[PDB]
RNA sequence: CUCGAUGUUGGAUCAGGACAUCCCGAUGGUGCAGCCGCUAUUAAAGGUUCGUUUGUUCAACGAUUAAAGUCCUACGUGAUCU
């Protein structure tokens, strides 16, 4: 990874670039013939929210997602690892990738509220005060459609509406 | 429970259809003598 | 090593099947509770010159304090605690039967 | 077993003890749990007018976790009886005025809808934190374990693990990152 | 802003953006070309 | 009751409603996803 | 202790003596309520561990009363505190810093002119009131033909409900 | 160090039950016939107590034991003080031992004598009818035949091998 | 006619209770109930839910070993259903013929 | 459904509720300079006049008002009245 480093002397402003140590890939993925990182390792259908280990190779050090271009993940990949992302943010999965905060900031004391397979952001959801008959029920989505081919281990499939 | 199974093995979906368990005399004089058959 | 349940908390199953395979033989002695799974029996619980008494302390406690301390004692309903009228005590089977 | 009548039917019949922890687990699993063992249900005794059920105890209410978005969805609705006495709250506003109150709601109607039902939550002892009174520990026989397994963070993970998983993808030399 | 079923940018300094959980329209050259999807 | 040609799509029979459940097309998986091949 | 912000003290019972004008130095007339302090005492502190409640509790009594018409114990109680029993007592919330001990007599002078305070006491019974004069109610008109309708509530609910709401305002004690 | 199916350790790549390795044939045959054995052996010395018993009986079926009583729902053509062995037998059970039929026990294994001790007739069982508004009401009372069985005695012979 | 009807709720609300009971019998051994009768079944063990509900009362032991043999016999299901035939059939899974 | 009866307009009395808001609050847009307006989002806690003619609901008119809202409640309410 390259890092770019400002030091200002006297009336002089200095930006500069160095290149900083690049992790390599695991030699002999089991699926060379795999087209992307995750069919190489034959991952597809094999990961959640909660792999950590897994999702955070795919972030930035603020805990913003990678371009595609750059991970080499394909379209479907991509965005199957954008929504754990999330969900691995708001479950608080990830406490050493949180936003820049600039000099001077704080944040205010804000109520603490667990939660897990939370697929909108808290902020941008109304209260379900109408919940309707119940054959026409206005439900709790869970989790991401986008996981839901995953591997399903149990006879029910995965329930994405409480 | 189990009416597919038993189908798998050649017996009757139900275990009081045939086989030993409902045509078996249920009992027989202590002496050894056969009781008489069963009605039903 | 392979047990079809854990051998620890109420017997300890051994199955098997006779040379014929026509019968069933499962074989459970009881496991016994091993001493050092217990706790010792709690047996432990003034030149006075008049003799100690028996002091009654059992003030009479009115129909609603009284109820309130039994649900409490007992975890129950103050419901359980109220009388009931002579038309259902008098249908009370007062010589149930008894099986053993 | 050889033992005298009485003493024989009182262990039968006895009241046990159930401690559960909250913390991180989803209300509902822990009221389905809590509302067999309220009733008596994983006793082979079972009988309605048995009135077999035992004690639960649950702390660390105060740390549950909904999934979803249900803190903010999910809505309990009450009413005084007055006009205008019509009142929703969201879980999450709930949860912060009463720290027992969702777990409780939640095992309240799984119970069966008779008048056993509120003898029976006589038996439940919700705590909003690790703090139990000394005597219901003394009590205590079991710990049922946590239904929901906690999911580690990122920062919980040993090098063991992370050096263990493998490094997916060659990242570019010169991109900033 | 005047809600819309169909968003629609009026002219190439209209962006839609989502927020609070709806697209939006948002114009700076024109401030009447605002939409909020109803 | 209402004709055969209806404004509004009539409700089916409850036998219909399954047999069309029964005889939705399922189209062809691949073992594979081709994007995941040369 | 000293006074320091967010302290509560304790208050006073006092007997309501009656009503009397005064002017100030604009002009203006403002009728006021003389309320005379008559054996105001401090009888009791409660700490705010044991209160039940937030803050702590000075409970204090007012005005002497017959020793021959107490429950016992009630008697006993004062017996212990050393003073005649006083006809009510009333609870105050205070601060720590501001507790008193009990037995300790309070005076019209703990306020000072210039000074806001509030008063509460039982309002003037008026017993099993009709809605004219316990709501305000307008009643109905005295002729053009009313029967035996006068000063009655009329509707009580709306006919869908087949109910009376709870709160519904109707005749009662006042 | 990575084989062609390998997937590195995430929370779905492999199933949550544990793995279960069951034992080897040929080794488990050895030890049955280990338990057969010594639960056999436990016959011939007579290292049991009290015996209980499933017993298949008149369509349904009764846990047993010595001295019991069961109400058979139906007359049995057998004078009171008649004894007679209970044949299907599903089950034999001991304090520390317990043989299961496939389904039926061997009648060399277990025999379970019982004996007629009344032959009565139920309490009157109400049947009635009615349909609201039709005129439609009837009433029959049915007493069902009935036998009563002591169940004698519960023997087991060595003959498990 | 209630005491008429009430012969079919009877053997109805009998079941019931035998079902609860076995469940909660089956799950003192981290066995569901569908697990232990469907498999007991595939032994050829015939023991009616009634018998099942008095054992787990009043035989705890024999329970215990009943619930160890349907898991068992869970466990070969397993093992069969994951090979491809290699394997020979499982030592509890053998079915007694008869003719 | 009700004719072995579910009392039929308007008013009085007391009002419960919806919000598709007339006034009061918070906002976006404007052919929004300001003062006034128009339009849309949000808001139902609180408020929403007195009179002449008419049985009137309405309507017209006089004088006001921050405003004199639209509706449902057996076109709310006669075992309360008229
Ligand atoms: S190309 Fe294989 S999962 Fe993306
Ligand atoms: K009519
Ligand atoms: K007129
Ligand atoms: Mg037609
Ligand atoms: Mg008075
Ligand atoms: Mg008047
Ligand atoms: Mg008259
Ligand atoms: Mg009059
Ligand atoms: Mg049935
Ligand atoms: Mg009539
Ligand atoms: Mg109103
Ligand atoms: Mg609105
Ligand atoms: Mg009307
Ligand atoms: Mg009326
Ligand atoms: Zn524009």
């Amino acid at each position: 990874f390259r890092e770019v480093v400002e030091t200002q002397e006297g009336k002089t402003t200095i930006i500069e670039g160095r290149i900083t140590a690049t992790p390599k890939e695991s030699p002999n993925p089991p699926n060379p013939s795999g087209q992307c990182p995750i069919c190489r390792w034959n991952l597809k259908h094999k990961y959640n929210y909660d792999d950590v280990l897994l999702l955070s190779q795919f972030i930035r050090p603020h805990g913003g997602m990678l371009p595609r271009k750059i991970t080499g993940l394909c379209q479907e990949e991509h965005r199957k690892i954008e929504e754990c992302v999330k969900m691995a943010h708001r479950a608080g999965l990830l406490p050493n990738h949180r936003p820049r905060l600039p000099e001077g900031v704080v944040p205010k004391s804000k109520p603490q509220l667990n939660r897990y397979l939370t697929r909108w952001a808290p902020g941008s959801v109304k209260p379900i005060y109408k919940k309707g008959p119940r054959w026409n029920r206005v439900r709790m989505p869970v989790g991401s459609p986008l996981l839901r081919d995953n591997v399903c281990y149990s006879r029910t499939p995965w329930k994405l509406y409480h | 429970a189990g009416g597919q199974w038993r189908l798998q093995q050649g017996l009757a979906a139900n275990p009081s259809g045939y086989g030993p368990l409902t045509e078996l005399p249920d009992w027989s004089y202590a002496d050894g003598r056969p009781a008489p058959p069963m009605k039903g | 090593t392979y047990s079809p349940l854990p051998d620890d908390y109420n017997c300890n199953v051994e199955l098997a099947l006779t040379s014929d395979g026509r019968t069933i033989v499962c074989y459970h002695p009881s496991v016994d509770i091993p001493y050092e799974h217990t706790k010792p029996i709690p047996r432990p619980d003034h030149d006075q010159v008049l003799k100690t008494r028996l002091e009654e302390k059992v003030e009479h406690l009115e129909e609603g304090p009284m109820i309130e301390q039994l649900s409490k004692m007992f975890f129950t309903t103050k419901h359980r605690w109220y009388p009931h009228g002579r038309y259902h005590r008098c249908r009370k089977n007062l010589n149930p039967p008894k099986d053993r | 077993s050889s033992f005298s009548r009485a003493p024989q039917q009182w262990a039968t019949f006895a009241r046990i003890w159930y401690l559960l922890d909250g913390k991180m687990q989803p209300p509902g699993k822990l009221a389905a749990m809590a509302s067999i063992r309220l009733q008596g249900l994983h006793k082979p005794v079972y009988h309605a007018l048995s009135d077999c059920g035992d004690h639960v105890v649950i702390m660390n209410t105060r740390h549950i976790a909904f999934s979803g978005n249900k803190w903010e969805q999910k809505v309990y609705s009450s009413h005084t009886g007055y006009p205008g006495g019509f009142r929703q709250v969201t879980a999450a506003q709930l949860h912060l005025r009463d720290p027992v109150a969702i777990v409780k709601l939640a095992i309240y109607g799984m119970l069966p809808k008779n008048l056993h039902r509120r003898t029976m939550m006589e038996r439940l002892h919700l705590f909003p934190d690790e703090y139990i009174p000394e005597d219901i520990l003394k009590n205590l026989v079991e710990e049922l374990p946590q239904p929901r397994k906690i999911p580690k963070r990122l920062d919980e993970y040993t090098q063991e693990e992370i050096d263990a998983f493998p490094r997916l993808w060659t990242p570019p030399e010169d991109y900033r990152l | 802003f005047k809600n819309k079923t169909v968003l629609k940018k009026r002219c190439k300094d209209c962006y839609l953006v989502k927020r609070r959980g709806r697209w939006y329209v948002y114009c700076k050259t024109h401030p009447r070309h605002k939409q909020r999807q109803m | 009751g209402s004709k055969a040609v209806t404004r509004h799509r009539r409700v089916m029979h409850f036998q219909r409603q399954k047999l069309m459940a029964v005889t939705e097309y399922i189209p062809p998986k691949p073992a594979i996803h081709p994007s995941c091949l040369p | 202790h000293p006074w320091e912000p967010g302290s509560f003290r304790v208050g006073l019972i006092a007997l309501k003596l009656g009503m009397m004008p005064l002017w100030t130095k604009d002009g203006q007339k403002h009728v006021v309520t003389l309320l005379q302090v008559q054996d105001c005492h401090v009888l009791k502190y409660t700490s705010k561990e044991n209160c039940n409640g937030k803050m702590a509790t000075l409970s204090v009594g007012g005005k002497t009363v017959s020793r021959f018409r107490k429950a016992t114990s009630i008697l006993e109680f004062y017996r212990e505190l050393g003073l005649p029993p006083k006809q009510t007592v009333k609870i105050f919330n205070i601060t720590d810093n501001a507790a008193i001990k009990p037995g300790t007599p309070l005076y019209a002078a703990h306020f000072r002119p210039g000074q806001y305070v509030d008063v509460t006491a039982k309002t003037i019974g008026k017993g099993f009131q009709g809605v004219m004069k316990r709501w305000g109610f307008k009643g109905q008109p005295a002729t053009h033909g009313q029967t035996k309708t006068h000063r009655r509530p009329g509707a009580v609910a709306t006919g869908d409900i087949g109910r009376v709401w709870p709160g519904t305002k109707m005749p009662g004690k006042m | 160090s990575y084989l062609p199916g390998y997937v590195p350790k995430t929370s779905l790549s492999s199933p949550p039950w544990p793995e279960v390795v069951l034992p080897d044939p040929v080794e488990e045959t050895r030890h049955h016939a280990e338990v057969v054995k010594k639960v056999n052996e436990m016959i011939v010395t007579g290292q049991y107590g009290r015996l209980f018993a499933v017993v298949h009986f008149a369509s349904r079926q009764w846990k047993v034991t010595s001295e019991d009583l069961i109400l058979i729902g139906n007359e049995l053509d057998l004078a009171c003080g008649e004894r007679i062995r209970l044949e299907k037998v599903l089950l034999v059970g001991a304090d520390n031992f317990t043989l299961l039929g496939k389904p039926l026990l061997g009648k060399d294994l277990v025999r379970v004598e019982a004996t007629v001790i009344e032959k009565t007739e139920s309490w009157p069982r109400i049947i009635m009818r009615f349909r609201k508004r039709k005129n439609f009401k009837k009433k029959r009372i049915v007493t069902t035949p009935q036998t009563v069985l002591r169940i004698n005695s519960i023997e087991i012979a060595p003959c498990l091998l | 006619v209630k005491c008429t009807k009430a012969r079919y709720l009877k053997k109805k609300n009998m079941r019931t209770l035998w079902i609860n009971r076995i469940t909660a019998a089956s799950q003192e051994h981290g066995l569901k109930y569908p697990a232990l009768i469907g498999n007991l079944v595939k032994c050829q063990v015939e023991l009616n839910r009634k018998v099942l509900a008095d054992l787990a009362i009043y035989e705890p032991k024999t329970f215990k070993s009943l619930a160890a043999l349907a898991s068992r016999r869970r466990h070969e299901g397993f093992a069969a259903a994951l090979g491809d035939g290699k394997e020979p059939e499982g030592i509890f899974s053998r079915v007694v013929q008869y003719h």
